[PDB]
RNA sequence: AGGACCGAACCGACUAAUGUUGAAAAAUUAGCGGAUGACUUGUGGCUGGGGGUGAAAGGCCAAUCAAACCGGGAGAUAGCU
RNA sequence: GUUUAUUAAAAACACAGCACUGUGCAAACACGAAAGUGGACGUAUACGGUGUGACGCCUGCCCGGUGCCGGAAGGUUAAU
RNA sequence: AAUUCCUUGUCGGGUAAGUUCCGACCUGCACGAAUGGCGUAAUGAUGGCCAGGCUGUCUCCACCCGAGACUCAGUGAAAUUGAACUCGCUGUGAAGAUGCAGUGUACCCGCGGCAAGACGGAAAGACCCCGUGAACCUUUACUAUAGCUUGACACUGAACA
RNA sequence: CUUUAAUGUUUGAUGUUCUAACGUUGACCCGUAAUCCGGGUUGCGGACAGUGUCUGGUGGGUAGUUUGACUGGGGCGGUCUCCUCCUAAAGAGUAACGGAGGAGCACGAAGGUUGGCUAAUCCUGGUCGGACAUCAGGAGGUUAGUGCAAUGGCAUAAGCCAGCUUGACUGCGAGCGUGACGGCGCGAGCAGGUGCGAAAGCAGGUCAUAGUGAUCCGGUGGUUCUGAAUGGAAGGGCCAUC
């Protein structure tokens, strides 16, 4: 459920940017680039989430 | 075939005694109010094609 | 932009005129000035000024 | 903030260094303010261009209680 | 009875190997689909190049085609090699 | 069933079926400067165009934009 | 999902183990109702997955029969090619060296084999950019134009409301 | 005039009747043993339909073309002319998709002159009143101000206020700056005529450097310069202007 929340943020994020493409306020370059930071952010938030999960999984097992 | 004259340069330089050409000064055709009287007054007389341009004017006016 | 062009035109015989601009918006009162009419070759009044 | 504009250089400064003989009329200095001031036989024009009112040699001085440069033209 | 079923001739061309200065400018070999049908085939006819024809692929129109071939304008033009 | 003769046989094209639409016959429509001809020696249970694609259950909301079908008091508007 | 970017989403199933598959969830980046939606018996040289049988596909290759390859005789090509007395290294260098420097090594010449190099052969790169290049194709690009459509006048007349 | 109504005059349109142009891809007759065509007879339409010329709309159905360039490949973004400063190496000039900002105006006074005046900032006092509203004094001394970016100037002020005024002037211009050039700028002085000043004198816009647009094509005013036989005229030129 958590990764899912994280990801939903991936989704608005790209949405915002995606949208700053028309209204040419961003170079197609700009755009790729950023969407990548968002990926970086998302992977990171997740790996955290999985550290946590693992911490606990240790307990339960 | 007779070289044909650049019919339009002939309408803008007139050949002069010693050999140069005289022409009218540009910049005196409109947008006039905004220009100085000194300025305009000096663009009234005619003028001699420059050392650098004869080349081109003679080129155009082979029968001048 | 905004500032209209106008002629001021010899009050003497001649059709000769000087040329200038005014702020029509805030100054609608026909401009008017002694200027030199080089035709009559004297200094006459010069009127008109939209 | 988006740079990369400049204006064309107005070709300023001294045109005739001290001692140069000039003809009445010539331009001894171009300048925006009166970096130099007109002295004797030197007119200052309406852009502060200083010129010669007289043929002579160019003379630079610092005169004045304010210690200002002046350009004059001595007859030669 | 049937754009029905298996299967030669016939018509196709799905896969593989060979071949690739080939036996061949598209094939051979083993397998493959159709096989009374919108089937297939001989002879002749008709449709012509911004035109034809096309169960549509921009396919086909004489070993080719996002505009055939031949002759002409013609030594087009080539700030390129 | 068709298709890229010669790298694609397919999920693409076609299909029966469905719908919209045009067409009253010297039909629409198409080949034609035209005459002519096809449509058809047919006649709306016919014929062209377009989309969808057996059959079953079905096919909701929006007509502002853009088409088209109508109306029309007004505004502007061609030759003359 | 022939649609899902994150994505091998999560759960379930199948497996020793399954990024595929099947069944589920809804978080549908970006399904959806004749540009049809969801189903569907049959059909399919159609796409994905599974299993039995099968096996040289494989562990891992062995032997064998045939056509070549090899030798003799006859005939007799090809692409290519500035010229060659045509080695390895390490360096240098228009920057990846048979050819330069240094050095190592090598008696002269075939034959059968193998393809690591000769940036090997073939086609004046198809990608890329350039040219005020070409050509098709699109459209509420520009400009024209066949078609269709509006009116006036002409062929075109007489009465009337 | 409003608004209205009505006979009439003008001009349009709309409808109905007719038949004789015109249509007939109804019928029958002859050429003619012929599905063509022609002529004829008849019926049906009928000045409509249709066609020519002119005209408005529609018109990727078709056609010719256009669709910039810089760029640390191209594209995307950004940029394109002008002005100030730095880079720029103490004359000039000097590049980058180098670092910073501004212009596409404003003003008949914000111009000319003659006379006159002089800021900021802080301290101290005292109405509201504050760190800064006005006033006093002192300090200070141009940090202020300059219509606007930045640089250079400015006290003799170029800063600020008044009076009179139109030099924001017409012809020219020795001489010089700066540009490949087109051009741009500076200029004493000369003639005419002016404004201020008792007068020496100052004034051809504005402290200066941005505030811009070649040529062609026309438009407007002026000048007999030209005027296609001649006199005029159109048109053209010249000067001012859009
Ligand atoms: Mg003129
Ligand atoms: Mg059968
Ligand atoms: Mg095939
Ligand atoms: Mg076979
Ligand atoms: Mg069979
Ligand atoms: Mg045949
Ligand atoms: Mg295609
Ligand atoms: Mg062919
Ligand atoms: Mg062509
Ligand atoms: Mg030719
Ligand atoms: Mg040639
Ligand atoms: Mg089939
Ligand atoms: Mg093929
Ligand atoms: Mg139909
Ligand atoms: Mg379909
Ligand atoms: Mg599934
Ligand atoms: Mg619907
Ligand atoms: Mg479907
Ligand atoms: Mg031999
Ligand atoms: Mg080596
Ligand atoms: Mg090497
Ligand atoms: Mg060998
Ligand atoms: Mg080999
Ligand atoms: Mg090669
Ligand atoms: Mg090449
Ligand atoms: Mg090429
Ligand atoms: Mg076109
Ligand atoms: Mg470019
Ligand atoms: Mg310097
Ligand atoms: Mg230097
Ligand atoms: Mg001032
Ligand atoms: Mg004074
Ligand atoms: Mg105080
Ligand atoms: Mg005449
Ligand atoms: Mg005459």
């Amino acid at each position: 459920q958590a990764r899912v929340a994280v990801r939903n943020v991936r989704r608005d994020a790209n949405d915002k940017v995606k949208a700053l493409l028309k209204d040419k306020e961003i170079s197609e370059d700009d755009d790729r680039r950023s969407q990548d930071d968002v990926q970086k952010l998302t992977d990171a938030a997740i790996k955290k989430i999985e550290a946590a999960l693992a911490d606990k999984e240790a307990e339960l097992m | 075939p007779k070289i044909k004259t650049v019919r339009g340069a002939a309408k803008r330089f007139k050949k002069t005694g010693k050999g140069g050409f005289k022409h009218k000064h540009a910049n005196l055709r409109h947008i006039l109010t905004k220009k100085a009287t000194k300025r305009k007054r000096h663009l009234r007389p005619k003028a001699m094609v420059s050392k650098g341009d004869l080349g081109l004017v003679i080129a155009c006016l082979p029968y001048a | 932009g905004i500032r209209e062009k106008i002629k001021l035109v010899s009050s003497a015989g001649t059709g000769h005129f000087y040329t200038t601009t005014k702020n029509k918006r805030t100054k609608p009162e026909k401009l008017e000035l002694k200027k030199f009419d080089p035709v009559v070759r004297q200094h006459v009044i010069y009127k008109e000024a939209k | 903030t988006r740079n990369g504009r400049d204006s064309e250089a107005k070709r300023l400064g001294v045109k005739r260094f001290g001692g140069e003989s000039v003809l009445a009329g010539s331009i001894i200095v171009r300048q925006r303010g009166t970096k130099f001031h007109a002295g004797a036989n030197v007119g200052c024009g309406r852009d502060h261009t200083l010129f010669a009112k007289a043929d002579g040699k160019v003379k630079f001085e610092v005169k004045g209680p304010k210690n200002r440069k002046f350009i004059s033209i001595e007859a030669e």
